[PDB]
């Protein structure tokens, strides 16, 4: 049995059980965290990964919290640079836990861990079988398994290549789905995990999931600088999971949307694959296998399978008192989409679509009881979804009165006309395909390392371990 | 029906006869109503018809129909009188009767509260349905293809002693046009007239055989009439009534026919050419009629199982016209022999009922309500003997009894469109002109026998149809043991307490006022609410009688001192909260003609049009 | 293990407390009819939670606390009690009376130790003691590792935190009201779940707000005075009213506690800090702050607030001192009410219609076995202002759909600005603000003087 | 104060017609009479009469208002003190207060007094005939909390005084607590 720290009566139990049929999930709540669903999936995923691989193998952790892998029966080697504000707190916590258990559990090599930690504090540049202060590039430890857990700050082709030359043949990745960022969207949401993300240029919106605005009366004309006349996505994106803020970049996010098969050239050559194992309403688990040599050929295509509804439409909002338009995206439950196919055969107004969605939402498993009746979908996304369906139905009609010849195109001499597109709707049991790059032969190493540890921090750890 | 229907026509009258201008009860005498004898005149019609052509704005036409209908009524009397020459009699001296009167009721002031936007009213009603009834609010996802789905699956039936032609069992749907409803209640449309529906309706199996007219049957009937006459009637009229029979009389026919309306008189006139004599009309032959409306109750049961099909067994048209002049006398005689504390809804109005129970029901009082619908009256032949014994004691003339008895034995029914034949044994429910009277008599007899002397010592008892309410009676093991002689589910009983669990009677609630301190009866709001979600057939122009009925019912709901009581009564019965907003929504709907148009939508046509 | 609170048995606030503290069991026990029972219940449970995770045998610093409330605890506390309010002399006398009366009977909690330390401080008012002190937060010299702030709004957070970290403090806690409404520049607001109202000093003569007072008048058709206005903007004077108690406060000190996620403190020594929110319940929040020496990471300067209940802010018209003006009011709305209004707001609703629906939806539940048959989800006196806000929100949303622009480009003339009258934050939505995350200027006057009097000294010595 | 059967009035309106403490006599409407003094002003004076049941007490406005102490205030003279005032228990307008005094000057004052309302409070303008002459003044009273809650919906529109009177009467009679015998169970006095 596996115990999760979520409420004993919630709609997320069914999804977790369906995605993990080889376990038994039992709820046991001890803390009112605001991101319980996010932590529950990660706990189950890491338990499955360590169970799928054989024992007596060495494992690397790129983004590692040493206190998390302290009571495990495996062999973890942690790579812990000092480039984040979280790092000093985590290191002190790790030292306190080690010193607080020295004669209670003599089964996890506690004495070795303390000895390895002390050696590193003496010489920062030394390497130990358990701890080090290098990066994913400067580390020089041999193993065969690597694990990535919620890592978005590295370049995937470069990081994978440096791990291969050290004898690693298997890798794992756990994180958010990167499909919405391949469609070049402006904002989006993950309703099941209370996650909202938005571009930096629309942080002063009015009716989106992450914005803030003031009260104004209205003025005609304002002083300004040279006209922009453009509104396009930029490289900076802000994430908000629960009540915690994370900044991200678009280029590093799209680099993890790896193709089905790709080649890694350079000094040594390898062939690679990529498969998706677990998918649940936004989280995915990916497995990568690597082998020396060069075999076969590459097509440079990526495929995503949709078990739920995916929507992307165009909306009008007032940003800092000025009316503009951009695009958003979200997810829809499968049951809602299946029951809306009878009304989309004709043209409907947004008001009528909204009324049907509301009436179809309160239908819950526990019927009139409001304990487990958390509704099928969150109510704050209904207005925008209703508009998307109305636009889709209108566009699906005009195609019917403009039938053309079978086989030939039409140019009216030159200048063939393009049509309007305001919504994209991917129904369940469909697939999406994009074109990407599948050949990399450009690798560069800085070959320079700078320490990040300080004197007062080193003294505190030594005192704690005393 | 009884109090009032959807169109505000009801079964009760609208004239008060039980009202007095004094603060005490006064006994009075029952009188007779004189009827104007119709007369024949043809010269007036000829000149009026010619004067109709030259000028007719609005009232000139009305004089023609009045003259024309009056001529028809006189012709019917002349033809009908000649048929029953062997049964016609004269007027004998009458037996006087007396009745009790009550003071007028007192009502609290009413204040009207309504919204403005009619679309908001629909949203509130839809929100109310979804919150309380989740499954009902998500059924409708497409059009009404019920007829097609019934054809795809086969026909399942449970028949007995029936014949039909298999070559005519085909149920392809016909054209169907209606208006899309706005309220999300899924009230079904009336069924189509097919052979499949007829067999589905007649899936009842009541094949039970007992002693027809033997000694054990007579003994049970003899005891039943003894209990009725000992615990529910006084002894001051039996010997006088037996001496004076009741026979067919010219005054009975003249009064009856004059009360018919225009279209009814014309239909009867069309069947007077080949007029059969009274002794030639069969009394055990019926026809089958299907045109009805489905009955739905609050809850979630029609979204899971298909409802049943209602049928009507119509008797001979001449049979119900020759003998229908004796109903008034039977009602008068029955009211004369009953105890003062036992009442019957016959020959009353809405106001009279309120005045009777004005000062009897108070909070903290136990009321027993019992219905006898769930009972197989065809199993025992003694239920028919008891009614005949009561009828004979009331003073019915002997040859007339034989004609009545012929309709309570073996009967047959036929479906004209398909030539389907049905046979039934002893049956109580039918379409004859003694159905409410016999049911009321049996209801009183059953209650009297079970309750014994507890019925005599009571404050107020009311009996009508298959429903009854008795004051100050609780449920004990004595009535269970008495009623368990044969089985246990003969009747259904429910205990009610005033101001805690409101009693239910004839689709209404009995509540005690707070400002004045008197009892009153109001209608059921949830029953109305589900009814507005019923589709309207195309070509119907009856959207004005319903608005007036809703307006009258809304006003009675908003009386001061009854808002809080109505909230608790509905919750204790259906376990639903938030009905004040629904009542307010109903108020704005019944305010104008255009406000009533928001309950309909665009016309949808199915199975029609070769395009 | 069970926790006792002074809350009436059949009250609706018990459910909220149980969900906010799932690791405890709460059962009511009422002995006092206080007017702010809900406010004290949260603070009692918060202290029990905080002391449970901290490592025992560790010293804790208290800033501006009453030593009386912490006498039976089995921890080590250092009370910092200056003399700058009308409350302090009463608290000191009560502490001495309880301490003297507890001698001998309680053979634990170091009663005999600290009973002799109070007199030592009274002898010389400039000495440190492991139990008592008489300096300010920036003048104490005791060294510890944990600091606790409870209902403190009279200090500058960047300055106070820096001084505590110099002495070697690596953890801090804060308990108090949410500071979100004061980042929106509002004039008046309410906390309906805790019976708390607050208003600006310029609108104390209003008529239809939470905290105001006015008088009857007949009307003067034109009155000339010696005051010039045509300005109405918030100032640095706010009045709080919790139950029947009044507290004057300032906006600048309130906004200083709305710390970002990551910030740097630079000076003679340097530290990096973080701020997380642990417990939130309808207005009360608990914040945990960790500090560490050195320079690490990067800063962005943003603050994030997560809404579990609806947050509303609208514009209202009232009459102040006989004159008609307009300002802004903010309040909180329960989640269940917001969810049931989704279908109605799609249409056009007048303020009169919206008010009637809210009243019908308010009285519900109707428990018979528990409490009373009539129960209200939200306070009735805030319904009129709430119903007005929804009407304005529905109109603005409809006007945007009727005027759609092109994708990508914005049209200039240098542009026209539309009007906004309502801000509505639906449940499960986050709001983001921009603040300062780099502090380098710190001033330490340290002109401390003994704020004490001879008559008070005589009373304490003789009573003890 | 309806819950305690207490009525108070100013000395100048003792001859009113429709208040809780007044007395008058029948008159036919004799118009006229002249004098020298011209009032033209009707304002409160320093004379108030109290009536608790059948007992009469005369009071003064100045001394009554002197007990409305603020949260904090200072006493200055030969000796200096600082002190507070708090409210402990209140029940429909009859309260208990506690004052604690300490020697010395600490803190600063603001000069504000706060009152918490657990039930409705009304002050309106009324018209009445004092000694046969029509005048206008102000009256105050207390209202039960449950009555104020149930009137929220009606006050959303414009309502005539007669309609409001009928609604209030219907809400006054209450039945759940009568015990089937008390019947009347008035929530508030009808006068
Ligand atoms: N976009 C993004 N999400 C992250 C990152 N790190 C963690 N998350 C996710 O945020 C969720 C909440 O994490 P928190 O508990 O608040 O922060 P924490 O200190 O890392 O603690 P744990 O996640 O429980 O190990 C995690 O479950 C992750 O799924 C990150 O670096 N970037
Ligand atoms: N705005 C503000 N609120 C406070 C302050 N101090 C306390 N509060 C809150 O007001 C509530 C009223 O508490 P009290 O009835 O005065 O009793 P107490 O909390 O034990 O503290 P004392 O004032 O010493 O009696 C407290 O529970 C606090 O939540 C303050 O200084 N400013
Ligand atoms: N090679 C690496 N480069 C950068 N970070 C690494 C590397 N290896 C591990 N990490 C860890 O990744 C985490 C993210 O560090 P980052 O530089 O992105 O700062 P951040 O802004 O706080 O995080 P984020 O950008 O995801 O919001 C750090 O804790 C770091 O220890
Ligand atoms: N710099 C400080 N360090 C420690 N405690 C302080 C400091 N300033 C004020 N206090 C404490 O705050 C408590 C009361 O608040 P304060 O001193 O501001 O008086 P106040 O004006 O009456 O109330 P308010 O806090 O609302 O301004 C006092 O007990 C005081 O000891
Ligand atoms: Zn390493
Ligand atoms: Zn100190």
């Amino acid at each position: 049995p596996v115990y999760v720290d979520i409420d004993a009566d919630s709609a997320f139990l069914k999804a977790l059980q369906r995605a993990y049929p080889m376990f038994e999930v039992e709820p046991r709540q001890v803390t009112p965290n605001d991101a319980a669903n996010a932590r529950a999936f990660s706990h189950l995923a890491i338990k499955l990964i360590e169970q799928e691989i054989d024992p007596d193998s060495t494992i690397l952790d790129i983004g590692s919290a040493p206190a998390r892998r302290m009571m495990s029966d495996r062999k973890y080697h942690c790579v812990c640079p000092m480039r984040s504000a979280e790092d000093p707190e985590r290191l002190a916590n790790y030292a306190r836990k080690l010193a607080s258990a020295a004669g209670k559990v003599l089964d996890r090599n506690i004495s070795g861990k303390i000895g390895d930690l002390q050696a590193v504090m003496a010489v920062p540049d030394t390497e130990t079988p358990t701890f080090c202060l290098h990066t994913d590039v400067s580390c020089r430890q041999r193993a065969d398994v690597a694990i990535y857990q919620d890592v978005y700050a590295v370049h995937a082709p470069t990081s994978l290549y440096h791990q291969a030359i050290k004898g690693v043949r298997l890798a794992y990745w756990v994180g958010f789905d990167t499909t919405p960022f391949m469609y070049n969207a402006m904002a989006g949401a993950y309703p099941s995990y209370s996650t909202n993300w938005a571009d930096e240029q629309v942080l002063k919106a009015k009716n989106i999931g992450l914005c803030s605005t003031d009260l104004t009366e209205g003025r005609r004309g304002k002083l300004s600088i040279m006209r922009g006349k453009k509104l396009e996505p930029c490289d900076r994106v802000l994430f908000s999971v629960g009540s915690t803020l994370y900044p991200e970049s678009r280029k590093l996010l799209k680099s993890w949307h790896l193709p089905s098969v790709f080649h890694l050239k350079g000094k040594l050559s390898f062939t690679c694959r990529c498969d998706t194992v677990v998918s649940c309403e936004g989280y995915v688990v990916k497995r990568i296998t690597m082998s020396p040599g060069l075999y076969g050929k590459t097509t440079g295509y990526a495929v995503t399978h949709h078990a739920d509804g995916f929507l992307m439409c165009k909306t009008t909002d007032t940003v800092d008192g000025e009316r503009v338009s951009f695009s958003v995206c979200t997810y829809v439950p499968a049951t809602i989409c299946d029951q809306m196919t009878g009304i989309l055969a004709t043209e409907v107004t947004p008001e009528d679509a909204q009324k049907l969605l509301v009436g179809l939402n309160q239908r819950i498993v526990v019927n009139g009881r409001t304990q487990r009746n958390t509704n099928t979908m969150k109510n704050y996304m209904i207005p925008v979804v209703a508009q998307a369906f109305s636009k889709w139905a209108k566009e699906c009609r005009k195609d019917m009165e403009d039938e053309k010849l079978l086989g030939v195109r039409e140019r009216t001499l030159w200048a063939f006309k393009k049509q309007k597109t305001h919504t994209v709707y991917k129904r369940p049991d469909t697939q999406s395909i994009q074109k990407v790059q599948a050949e990399f032969d450009s690798f560069v190493v800085p070959s320079l390392w700078s320490s990040g540890l300080s004197i007062p921090l080193r003294t505190r750890i030594k005192w704690l371990l005393s | 029906y009884i109090f009032s229907s959807d169109t505000g026509q009801g079964h009760l009258q609208q004239k008060s006869v039980r009202q007095t201008t004094l603060p005490v009860n006064i006994v009075e005498e029952v009188h007779e109503e004189k009827c104007y004898p119709p007369k024949l005149d043809e010269i007036k019609e000829q000149l009026l018809l010619k004067r109709l052509q030259e000028s007719a704005s609005t009232a000139n036409r009305s004089r023609y129909q009045s003259r024309k209908v009056e001529n028809m009524k006189a012709m019917i009397i002349h033809r009908l009188k000649e048929g029953c020459r062997l049964y016609l009699a004269s007027d004998t001296p009458r037996v006087p009767s007396y009745r009790i009167t009550y003071p007028a009721p007192i009502y609290s002031p009413s204040i009207n509260i309504k919204l403005s936007n009619p679309e908001t009213a629909v949203a509130v009603c839809n929100e109310f349905l979804a919150r309380n009834y989740p499954t009902v609010a998500s059924y409708q996802v497409t059009d009404e293809y019920d007829a097609y789905l019934d054809m795809v699956d086969g026909s399942e039936s449970c028949l007995d002693r029936a014949t039909f032609n298999p070559s005519k069992l085909r149920s392809y749907p016909k054209q169907h046009s209606y208006h899309a409803p706005t309220i999300r209640s899924a009230v079904p449309s009336p069924f189509q007239n097919t052979l499949q529906n007829v067999l589905a309706a007649a899936t009842k199996r009541n094949c039970n055989v007992t002693q027809m007219r033997e000694l054990p049957t007579m003994d049970s009937a003899a005891f039943n009439v003894e209990c009725f006459k000992k615990y529910a009637c006084n002894q001051e009229y039996w010997r006088e009534f037996a001496s004076s029979p009741i026979r067919v009389t010219t005054e009975n026919l003249t009064t009856y026919v004059t009360k018919l309306k225009g279209p009814k008189a014309a239909a009867l006139f069309a069947k007077t050419h080949n007029l059969l004599p009274l002794q030639e009309v069969p009394m055990d032959r019926f026809t089958m009629d299907m045109k009805r409306d489905v009955k739905v109750t609050p809850g979630t049961k029609h979204t899971e199982e298909r409802p049943k099909v209602q049928v009507i067994q119509a008797a001979e048209p001449l049979a119900t016209a020759y003998l229908c002049g004796i109903h008034r006398e039977l009602v008068r005689r029955l009211n004369a022999v009953l105890l003062p504390n036992v009442h019957t809804l016959f020959d009353m109005s809405a106001e009279d009922f309120d005045a009777i129970i004005a000062t009897h029901f108070k909070p903290g009082d136990a009321v027993l309500e019992t219905d006898i619908a769930s009972f197989d009256k065809s199993q025992d032949d003694s239920l028919a003997l008891t009614a005949m014994m009561l009828l004979e004691d009331l003073g019915v003339d002997q040859p007339i009894l034989d004609l009545i008895e012929a309709a309570f034995g073996e009967i047959s029914s036929c479906h004209l469109p398909t030539g389907t034949r049905f046979k039934f044994g002893a049956m109580m429910k039918s379409g004859m002109f003694l159905t409410l009277f016999v049911n009321t008599l049996l209801n009183i007899t059953i209650a009297s026998r079970v309750l014994e002397e507890r019925l005599t010592t009571s404050a107020c008892a009311a009996f009508i149809g298959d429903d009854n309410i008795i004051h100050g009676v609780v449920s004990d093991a004595l009535m269970a043991a008495r009623c368990a002689t044969w089985m246990n589910m003969e009747v259904k009983i429910i205990d009610a307490v005033v101001s805690v669990k409101a009693p239910y009677f004839c689709g209404g609630f009995i509540l005690h006022d707070t400002v004045t301190g008197t009892a009153c009866r109001v209608a059921d709001p949830l029953k109305r609410l589900f009814k507005l979600g019923k589709p309207l057939a195309a070509g119907d122009e009856q959207d004005e009688d319903r608005r007036r009925a809703l307006a009258d019912e809304v006003t009675r709901w908003q009386r001061t001192g009854l808002v809080t009581e109505l909230e608790r009564a509905v919750y204790s019965r259906y376990e639903v909260q938030g009905i004040t907003a629904v009542i307010t929504s109903m108020a704005t709907f019944a305010s104008s003609k255009e406000n009533f148009k928001k309950l309909r939508g665009p016309v949808v046509t199915l199975y029609g049009g070769p395009k």
